RNA sequence: AAGGCGGCCCCCUGGACGAAGACUGACGCUCAGGUGCGAAAGCGUGGGGAGCAAACAGGAUUAGAUACCCUGGUAGUCCACGCCGUAAACGAUGUCGACUUGGAGGUUGUGCCCUUGAGGCGUGGCUUCCGGAGCUAACGCGUUAAGUCGACCGCCUGGGGA
RNA sequence: CUGCAUGGCUGUCGUCAGCUCGUGUUGUGAAAUGUUGGGUUAAGUCCCGCAACGAGCGCAACCCUUAUCCUUUGUUGCCAG
């Protein structure tokens, strides 16, 4: 597709956003690869960091099952 | 993945949905590579061998459009 | 009319399912006592057919050389795949001091006084091409004067 | 005629995409246009006129001009124009060795002389109809490939190539033999194997019609001496 | 730089690239001898040790198996401070400068035009695949050359012995 | 007696489909192309593309019977009338 971050001019990605960030994680808690998302390599490396921050702060689960 | 089946849903379609979810998650396909230890040397060799074929296919796709009508 | 000399005959052979089959390759050089000279490489099953095939290709691939009255114009060098030939003009009565496959090609090219030396792999098949390329790339006073805009008296 | 206005109205100025351009033919480039190259009329017209002058001179010299082109869009045109100028043509795929292997070309030429006389000799009698129709196809398909060079004698005296890039083998054979070549080269062609270079589009019905109308006219121009 | 580096955060810090500038003024390249870094394995001391796993035991195959198949299993692989400078340490291609047709990309920055959508034209660094001339014994290199030259160092002179 | 001196003959691979040559072209060269690749077939059968173009032994046909119909001659044969 196209990089929506560049389309909307989103300079930085913050982990605090969840409603517009859940679209980049699969139902199993795995990150949607770039070949499927249609995202540039500049923003994929920032999306991964934001998702990791959210996982650390219990904003996005690592996987569907935890306990 | 949670595949809790609701009412008025056949077991056949429920099991097919569960199988499709497992396939898209790729959990079954990960054991065939996590069942043994791959050396970093072997992993890098496999990665380049897969990368070489992956654009060789596209190179041939873009090169076969010049001749060989059928 | 034209003079011709075949330099070396080889006994190359192939291998097939039922055994090994034989063949012959003949290298010949043709000239006319003047700057016209050519080489041919024929492949057949016997020496007469091979040399007769090589002669026709040599005649059809003859090339012209801007040689002098009895020698060459200036010293030249020819570089091929595995042969490095160096030829230089000589004076009256010196003769053709050359060895290998160069003597025959010089004799049929008509140069009577010449000193030649080969370095590298001295196989006839490559050395003939090396010396032919060296002789074909040499210049003449008239040609160099024409290409530079000067006169033969000026560049003496 | 040689009119640049006619060339522009026919569409000679177009070429191919900029990703296929041959780097050895850029002086003949007017500028990129939507990733498509445009040739130079100011350079195409004089060279074409000089080539036509040389062609009619060599036709007055009574030379055997052969047109060669295997394009499907310019298939019937190179024949309707070769018949007009009373010359020889090849329209199907170029048989490698047509010029170099002239002994075997003449052998095939005489095969389709015995078989040609078979049609007159009513020899389709000493064999049943299956035999007859097999022989009929054997001449039909044998004539539809090399029929333009039956009444030609030996090698042609000059060559005219519809597209040099596609018919590069004919260029090489003609250069090896020593035959002058007038090839219609494009932005993706190689203008180094031909002594006469004709810039402009090579795959266009109007462009090839203009080229053939000029060539046949100048050939009849020179023949009428 | 090479060896090599992959959750996240914090502190110190090296290196690399770009628009527009300002500034010293040949201060530049290479470099025997020397210095430093340097995969893994190995050694010494002090720790730790989940999994894996030399040596070792048992089981299995085989005519035989001191091995490949299996169950255990110590050193070691994990940490700190010390020693060696060994690899197919490879791009089997030494360091630096200039020139030489083109095409299709990846990554990173900047300039301009109406940026209504990664719309369009340019412009530097790294990197990937074809490919022209040219080179090569040929495979092949091919603007990141193995194309033509310039400056320097190291190495080669039949295979064994070694 | 010697089919381990042979002629002639025969069987199998196998009616399997390949085996070669001339010219040209390519590579310094040994050598390659043709004979390879997609459709198709029983097939190197046919087509297209491709430095290949053609040819020989070759795949089929031309040879022998059956299957519709025509004419000729009618005995030792037929009884349509
Ligand atoms: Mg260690
Ligand atoms: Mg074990
Ligand atoms: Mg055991
Ligand atoms: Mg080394
Ligand atoms: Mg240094
Ligand atoms: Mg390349
Ligand atoms: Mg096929």
């Amino acid at each position: 597709k196209f990089c929506r971050f560049t389309a909307e001019g989103v300079q930085e990605i913050d982990y605090k956003d969840i409603a517009t960030l859940k679209n980049y994680i699969t139902e199993s808690g795995k990150i949607v690869p770039s070949r499927i998302t249609g995202t540039r390599a500049k923003y994929q490396r920032q999306l991964a960091r934001a998702i990791k921050r959210a996982r650390y702060l219990s904003l996005l689960p690592y996987t569907d099952r935890h306990q | 993945p949670v595949i809790k089946v609701r009412e008025n849903e056949p077991f056949d379609v429920a099991l097919r949905r569960f199988k499709r979810s497992c396939e898209k998650a790729g959990v079954l396909a990960e054991v065939r590579r996590r069942e043994f230890y791959e050396k970093p040397t072997t992993e890098r060799k496999r990665a380049k061998a897969s990368a070489v074929k992956r654009h060789a296919k596209k190179l041939a796709r873009e090169n076969a459009r010049r001749t060989r009508l059928y | 009319e034209l003079q011709e000399k075949l330099i070396a005959v080889n006994r190359v052979s192939k291998t097939v399912k039922g055994g090994r089959i034989f063949s012959f390759t003949a290298l010949t050089v043709v000239g006319d006592g003047n700057g016209r000279v050519g080489f041919g490489y024929g492949k057949a099953r016997e020496v007469p057919a091979a040399i007769q095939k090589a002669m026709e290709k040599a005649r059809r691939n003859m090339i012209n050389v801007a040689l002098n009255n009895g020698t060459l114009q200036h010293p030249v060098k020819g570089v091929h795949t595995g042969s490095r030939v160096f030829m230089q003009p000589a004076s009256e009565g010196t003769g053709i001091i050359a060895g290998g496959a160069m003597r025959a090609v010089l004799e049929v090219a008509g140069v009577h006084n010449v000193l030649a030396k080969a370095y590298g792999s001295t196989n006839p098949i490559n050395v003939v091409r090396a010396t032919i390329d060296g002789l074909e790339n040499m210049n003449s006073p008239e040609m160099v004067a024409a290409k530079r805009g000067k006169s033969v008296e000026e560049i003496l | 005629t040689v009119s640049m206005r006619d060339m522009l109205k026919a569409g000679v100025h177009f070429g191919h995409q900029t990703r296929y351009w041959n780097p050895k033919m850029k002086p003949f480039i007017f500028g990129a246009r939507n990733k498509v190259h445009i040739i130079n009329l100011e350079k195409t017209v004089p060279m074409f006129n000089e080539a036509l002058a040389e062609l009619n001179k060599i036709a007055s010299r009574k030379g055997k001009i052969l047109f060669v082109g295997t394009k499907r869009a310019a298939s019937e045109a190179v024949k309707d124009a070769a018949l007009s100028c009373d010359q020889f043509f090849v329209n199907h795929r170029w048989l490698g060795g047509m010029l170099t292997n002239w002994k075997t070309v003449r052998q095939s030429i005489k095969r389709l002389k015995d078989l040609e006389t078979q049609s007159q000799d009513g020899t389709f009698d000493k064999l049943t109809k299956k035999e007859a129709l097999m022989r009929t196809r054997e001449l039909e398909k044998l004539e539809n490939s090399l029929g333009g060079i039956k009444d030609m004698g030996g090698l042609p005296d000059a060559l005219f190539v519809i597209d040099a890039d596609h018919e590069h083998i004919a260029i090489k054979e003609a250069n090896n033999l020593g035959i002058p070549v007038f090839a219609i080269v494009d932005t993706n062609s190689d203008p180094d194997g031909v002594d006469f270079v004709i810039p402009g589009n090579d795959d266009a019905i109007r462009a090839v019609t203009l080229y053939l109308g000029a060539v046949a006219a100048t050939v009849r121009e020179g023949r009428s001496q």
